[PDB]
RNA sequence: AAGCCUGUGUACCAGGAGGGGAACAACCCAGAGAUAGGUUAAGGUCCCCAAGUGUGGAUUAAGUGUAAUCCUCUGAAGGUGGUCUCGAGCCCUAGACAGCCGGGAGGUGAGCUUAGAAGCAGCUACCCUCUAAGAAAAGCGUAACAGCUUACCGGCCGAGGU
RNA sequence: CUGUCCCAACGUUGGGCCCGGUGAACUGUACAUUCCAGUGCGGAGUCUGGAGACACCCAGGGGGAAGCGAAGACCCUAUGGA
RNA sequence: CGAGUGGCUUGCUACCUCGAUGUCGGUUCCCUCCAUCCUGCCCGUGCAGAAGCGGGCAAGGGUGAGGUUGUUCGCCUAUUAAAGGAGGUCGUGAGCUGGGUUUAGACCGUCGUGAGACAGGUCGGCUGCUAUCUACUGGGUGUGUAGGUGUCUGACAAGA
RNA sequence: CGCCACACGGGGUAAGAGCUGAACGCAUCUAAGCUCGAAACCCACUUGGAAAAGAGACACCGCCGAGGUCCCGCGUACAAG
């Protein structure tokens, strides 16, 4: 199914699981990758990825693009890299699809979605000077993967 | 901006209208330097080439008819010269100028022959399995020379194993 | 063969687009005008662009038919006739009063009219009429 | 192919009955395909003398019955022109097997042969009892 | 899925309407490139035989044997130059400047012309070479007519006038070249123009067949199995889809068939004499017999018996041309029988 | 999703002229007795077409564009040393950036591993001389050498460069 | 077995075409020489923009007039019928 | 995973027509689109050659014949340079055909107490009209340019 | 169903291959300029075409007579015309 089909805030919330039975589970493996034993201000460089435009992205979109980018770090800094990620986002909006034409067209549960407001961090890395530019680049195959546009900014971090 | 080029004592250079005519003991080259706003004149010992715009656009053609005439100033003295080696694996490559055209037969084995024509005022001299392009006009000469190393071009095979052909030896 | 024209225009380096427009202007306040050296007019822009436009007018057509000019004689005069109501009375008369030529058939050289003129020094993408009429296939004869 | 050297209307159609002229075990031939040959829309494919036609073979022995094959048309009943203007026409219609290499699958022919197939296929000519 | 298919006939060759003038137009000549001379003849229709050739092919394994080959039979008498017309260049092509006529004159050209009876020779040369040195003369063309009366088997005495260029060396030379034959009487041959063995262009107006189905007119096909038997024969399917609500000029219909002026490329002249060598006994079919001046066209020629045709160096030959063929039989076998 | 379905508030069409919008129920101006003069509104002032080929300045080279709104006028994620403008940091006449010329040296072919490995298979270390420079060698190359260049220093050049 | 087809041709008879005589009907809001696009209740000869267009008449095969012919026999609706 | 284009399928909607815009498939005849199957010109190759694979420009021309099936579609055969796809009221019934869907007769299976039904199968089962306007193919008569004969010019138009 | 005829070549381009060349001292097929390069485009060739309203040109004949129509015998033409 394309985003297309889900991608915009012309819904009102529907998050209430007390209502809402059969929702699939999320496919986010996680939200905290690198060392997440260690502290973010045990880094000189943080960098996050901004969402431009306010949407609605489904937990497979967060999953393809988190992938992407920490596959990336893992590839560039290793299994245990001085590195730490983070998805700080999760899908709670869930979404219906009406698959009788439109009598009765309430939709059937089919998935979920994290709605996220433009300038807001969808993924934040924390680093040291030296791998800058290797957070940079998966952020960079990051936002490939997710509706809107998208902005690297470097918050903590002046070795420029 | 403005760029003022001093002529050789060797050289004269004539100019009416947007074309500027270069004569030295080797030849003569008349060129058209044609571009939006850019006035290149002939200021008896120096040749002038300014312009009221300073834009990226501007500045790229500046450069560029500088080097033109700079160019012809080199042609009609020193004069260019690009040489070339006639090489062939199994088949004797026959090279020969004929006219106003460099005509090459049996290449590859073929039995029509191969020919380009000659541009302006261009030389192509021929001493065994080398050659000489030359000329005043660096336009016309580099061209020759290319359209000699174009004209043994093979698209349907593998160049590296048919690497029969004229080539580019020097460039000046 | 001889036309009493009020006014000689000569259209060579100048935008035929504004001389058009002029003369269109002067045939309906009664003016018999006289377009000369119309194969040298102009008209700005990417040569390329300019001709894929006027190759489509003559590629176009059918049976009911849509007769569009190659020669620059007959792209002035059409260009003239869009800028007139040439169906109507007043919009013929005008129109039957003005003509295009090539070259200048006249003794007197033509007048250039304001704000037309074409400064070649500086400008650089631009067309002749009568490259137009070339490309389109027409026999240069002028 | 080889220029024939006379003009031929081709008398034979895909689907046509002709005789196999050789010693196959192959009697009677359908006609199926012309090689090298592309028609239009409604035209039955035509094959006539001097042509290599694909064919089937409908009578004969039953190892030769049913099998597809390649041949070459021998005489036909449909005239030819010659370069002196003269036509020439035969009492039948006949091909004669071929290989890949175009040699006669048999060893002898049957009947006459004409001498434009002799130009073309040399073999099939080698093995003529008689040209005309 | 419907199989793809040319359409019927050629868009080419129209409007498929009647012939304006039975007496062909060239709307093209031939290079200038040899000595001056007349670009183009005429002559009139008179059948069909054939005529035994020695190959004359270098490149045909049959080179030097016997070949037999078709041929028409175009009676060719001497035609009359009778004016020489000249073209000026100006900003709408070419127009006539003006012409220089003759005094002697056919017995009966008055049967189609006002024959002149006061010209000025020398003012109209004159304009013409003050035209020459202003560098403003196109082409040089003359003004020619046939003389049937010479033909018996043709019952028009009236002779047919056209006008063909004359192409040369310099435009003064073949300037020249044009008044004289013209002051002459303008008495021309085909053997002055043509030698045998070289390809000619022959124009002419076709056999009229009047009106015609698209069947014939098209070849279009005719209705095939049970709808050839329902009401309808010879028309075709439709005029065309619902949109565009109106028929297209490009459907085959029924119309004028025939008549129509057509320029065959590329026709051997097998030969050219005088005489009665050619003629059919009995007499060629609907024509009558030969005895004169005669030109042997490969092949056949548009139009039927009687019609005046004209030939025209070929102007897009694809072979080089071979002279005087040998010809070692000519059929003179009744064309009756 | 719809020129979708179903609410709500309001104005309009329906039942609303006239001006504008190419045409066009509900978009803009505007609510209108007749007749007449005048001035504006929306919108527009190169021609078609009433009024500017108006003024100061800048951008665009794609005919982008000359398309308020819209079923109607598309154009997206992604990309751009196309071009214009503005800011920050650093380097530079003690000569920067680039290019071209010259130098790119010895202990020593480091030790180990290995038949061999000598900048460059792997492991480890990565030390000091001459000097204006020159790695226990950044990238090709060899069976291994050789060979070719990067770093680094000098010259030529001369103005901004990054 | 053969013109059903390849692939169409020629011919025969009756029409068709021209002439004398006889002499209807269907159909008709108006206007009407249209074509390409657009617009419009979303399937326009007639609105808008362009293009084309001198008038009348003869023959033709039927592309369009959502052609003519029949208050849809499908479907639904009616506190209809049989 | 993300962004789109098309309007060929299917679905949705119920705007248009129920004082009717004649169905599917086929046929015949005309025009077109390009997202190119062949052909031309090219680029790359895991490009020696040969034979290929993939890509670019490109719509001039071509893209055919048959066996089963009403079929569209599709399966299959032999040919072929290749035997491309799609739009035109799913182009084309005042052109044809009438095999299928879908009238009235009948049988079988299933369902129903039954009349009778079926998004099951099967045999049979009709194709109206003399063209007013417009459109085009061809043929004339007039008028305009403003006496005649003959010969030309070429704005444009068509072609594969 | 038989027979005849139906290019080549130019010009300008696309994709592409290059030349000279700067912005950016180098490099660079491109930004200005240029050489090439498709069955495609234009020309060439065939057909129509003075109603092209800028409604054309030339030569001769003629305005008391040039020419044309009707008529008659016929077709290389044709449904009337
Ligand atoms: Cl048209
Ligand atoms: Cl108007
Ligand atoms: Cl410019
Ligand atoms: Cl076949
Ligand atoms: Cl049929
Ligand atoms: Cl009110
Ligand atoms: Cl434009
Ligand atoms: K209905
Ligand atoms: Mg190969
Ligand atoms: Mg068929
Ligand atoms: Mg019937
Ligand atoms: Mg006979
Ligand atoms: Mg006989
Ligand atoms: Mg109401
Ligand atoms: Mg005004
Ligand atoms: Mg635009
Ligand atoms: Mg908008
Ligand atoms: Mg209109
Ligand atoms: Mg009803
Ligand atoms: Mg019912
Ligand atoms: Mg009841
Ligand atoms: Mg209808
Ligand atoms: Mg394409
Ligand atoms: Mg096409
Ligand atoms: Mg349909
Ligand atoms: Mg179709
Ligand atoms: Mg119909
Ligand atoms: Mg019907
Ligand atoms: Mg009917
Ligand atoms: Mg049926
Ligand atoms: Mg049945
Ligand atoms: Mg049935
Ligand atoms: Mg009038
Ligand atoms: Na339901
Ligand atoms: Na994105
Ligand atoms: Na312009
Ligand atoms: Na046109
Ligand atoms: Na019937
Ligand atoms: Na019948
Ligand atoms: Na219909
Ligand atoms: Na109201
Ligand atoms: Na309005
Ligand atoms: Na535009
Ligand atoms: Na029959
Ligand atoms: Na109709
Ligand atoms: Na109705
Ligand atoms: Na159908
Ligand atoms: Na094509
Ligand atoms: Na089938
Ligand atoms: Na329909
Ligand atoms: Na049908
Ligand atoms: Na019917
Ligand atoms: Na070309
Ligand atoms: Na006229």
């Amino acid at each position: 199914k394309p985003a297309s089909m889900y991608r915009d805030i012309d819904k009102p919330a529907y998050t209430r699981r007390e209502y809402i039975t059969g929702i699939p589970g999320s496919k986010i493996a996680q939200h905290k990758m690198g060392r997440k034993q260690k502290d973010a201000d045990d880094y000189p460089v943080q960098i996050s990825l901004i969402v431009e435009e306010t949407v609605q992205l489904r937990h497979g979109s967060l999953e393809a693009s988190r992938l992407s980018a920490n596959r990336h770090l893992i590839k560039e800094l290793g299994e245990e890299g001085d590195y730490k990620m983070t998805l700080r986002k999760f899908p709670h909006q869930v979404l219906r699809e009406n698959k009788d034409g439109m009598r009765a067209a309430f939709g059937k549960i089919v998935g979920t979605a994290a709605r996220v407001q433009a300038g807001e961090q969808l993924f934040t890395a924390y680093c040291n000077v030296e791998d800058a530019e290797h957070v940079k680049e998966a952020f960079r195959r990051a936002y490939n993967k997710i509706t809107p546009s998208c902005r690297i900014k470097v918050e903590r971090g002046e070795e420029l | 901006p403005r760029v003022e080029l001093e002529i050789p004592e060797d050289v004269d250079a004539e100019q009416d209208h947007l074309d500027i005519t270069v004569e030295g003991d080797n030849g003569s080259v008349t060129r058209r330097l044609w571009y939006p706003d850019i006035d290149v004149s002939v200021d008896g010992d120096t040749v002038v080439i300014e312009s009221d715009e300073d834009n990226a656009k501007t500045m790229s053609t500046i450069g560029t008819f500088q080097s033109h005439i700079e160019n012809m100033f080199h042609g009609v003295t020193e004069g260019w010269e690009y040489g070339m080696e006639v090489f062939y694996s199994h088949f004797p490559m026959q090279v020969n100028v004929e006219g106003d055209e460099v005509v090459i037969e049996n290449f590859l084995g073929e039995k029509a022959p191969r020919r380009t024509t000659i541009h302006g005022d261009t030389d192509v001299e021929i001493d065994g399995e080398e050659l000489t392009v030359s000329g005043p006009d660096i336009e016309a000469v580099g061209q020759t020379a290319a359209d000699i190393e174009q004209l043994t071009r093979i698209n349907d095979k593998d160049v590296r194993v048919f690497q029969d052909g004229v080539y580019i030896t020097r460039k000046p | 063969a001889e036309f009493d024209a009020d006014v000689i225009v000569d259209a060579r380096d100048c935008i035929m687009g504004r001389v058009a427009s002029q003369v269109a202007e002067q045939a309906l306040d009664g003016e018999t005008v006289a377009v000369v050296n119309a194969e040298r007019a102009v008209i700005t822009g990417r040569e390329e662009q300019i001709v894929e436009k006027y190759e489509k007018r003559v590629d176009i057509g059918n049976d009911n038919g849509y007769f569009y000019p190659k020669r620059p004689d007959g792209i002035f005069k059409r260009t003239i006739r869009g800028m007139l109501p040439h169906k109507k009375q007043r919009g013929r008369e005008a129109f039957e009063s003005v003509r295009v030529y090539l070259g200048n058939p006249y003794d007197e050289d033509g007048e250039v009219l304001d704000g037309t003129s074409l400064d070649r020094l500086s400008n650089i993408k631009f067309v002749t009429l009568g490259e137009i009429s070339e490309t389109l296939g027409a026999n240069k004869t002028w | 192919m080889e220029a024939l050297g006379a003009d031929v209307t081709q008398g034979l159609e895909k689907g046509s009955l002709i005789t196999c002229a050789d010693n196959t075990g192959a009697r009677e031939l359908k006609v199926i395909s012309v090689h090298g040959y592309s028609g239009t829309k409604n035209r039955h494919p035509k094959a006539g003398l001097g042509d290599k036609i694909t064919v089937s073979v409908t009578k004969g022995t039953p190892e030769m019955r049913r099998q597809v094959l390649e041949a070459v048309v021998v005489r036909q009943r449909k005239p030819i022109r010659r370069p002196d203007g003269t036509r020439v026409k035969f009492e039948d219609n006949a091909a004669v097997i071929v290989d890949e290499n175009e040699d006669p699958r048999g060893t002898e022919l049957k009947g006459p042969i004409a001498r434009e197939v002799a130009q073309r296929f040399g073999s099939v000519a080698s093995a003529a009892t008689m040209i005309v | 899925p419907q199989p793809s298919r040319p359409r019927k006939g050629s868009l080419g060759f129209g409007p498929r309407k009647r012939s304006t003038s039975e007496t062909p137009r060239f709307n093209s000549w031939p290079s200038d490139d040899g000595q001056p001379g007349v670009q183009g003849f005429a002559g009139y229709k008179a059948g069909m035989t054939h005529v035994v050739l020695v190959n004359d092919e270098p490149n045909s394994p049959r080179e030097g044997m016997e070949e037999t080959v078709p041929v028409t039979v175009i009676e060719t008498p001497p035609m009359r130059a009778v004016a020489l017309r000249a073209y000026e260049d100006t900003p709408y092509g070419q127009r006539p400047l003006t012409e220089v006529w003759t005094d002697e004159f056919h017995s009966e050209l008055d049967r189609t012309l006002d024959v002149p009876e006061d010209h000025d020779p020398d003012a109209a040369e004159e304009q013409i070479r003050d035209a020459h040195e202003a560098g403003d003369l196109g082409d040089l063309r003359l003004i020619t007519h046939t003389v049937p009366d010479a033909v018996p088997s043709v019952p028009k005495k009236k002779p047919d006038v056209m006008e063909t260029r004359v192409g040369g060396g310099s435009v003064s030379d073949r300037l020249d070249h044009a008044l004289d034959i013209v002051e002459d009487g303008g008495e021309h041959a085909m053997n002055d123009i043509f030698r045998a063995g070289e390809y000619a262009d022959v124009a002419g107006v076709t056999k009229g067949k009047g009106t015609q189905g698209p069947v014939k007119r098209w070849g279009v096909q005719k209705r095939k199995g049970k709808h050839a038997r329902q009401g309808w024969r010879r028309r075709i399917g439709n005029l065309g889809p619902w949109n565009p609500s109106r028929v297209r000029s490009t459907v085959p219909q029924q119309g004028q068939t025939g008549y129509h002026q057509r320029t065959e490329l590329n026709k051997r002249l097998i030969d050219i004499g005088e005489g009665d060598e050619p003629t059919v006994d009995g007499g060629f079919v609907n024509y009558g017999e030969v005895d004169g001046p005669y030109t042997l066209v490969k092949g056949s020629v548009p139009g039927p018996d009687k019609r005046l045709v004209r030939f025209r160096p070929a102007v897009r030959p694809n072979d080089q041309p071979r002279l005087d063929p040998e010809v070692r039989y000519v059929s003179n076998e009744s064309n009756q029988g």
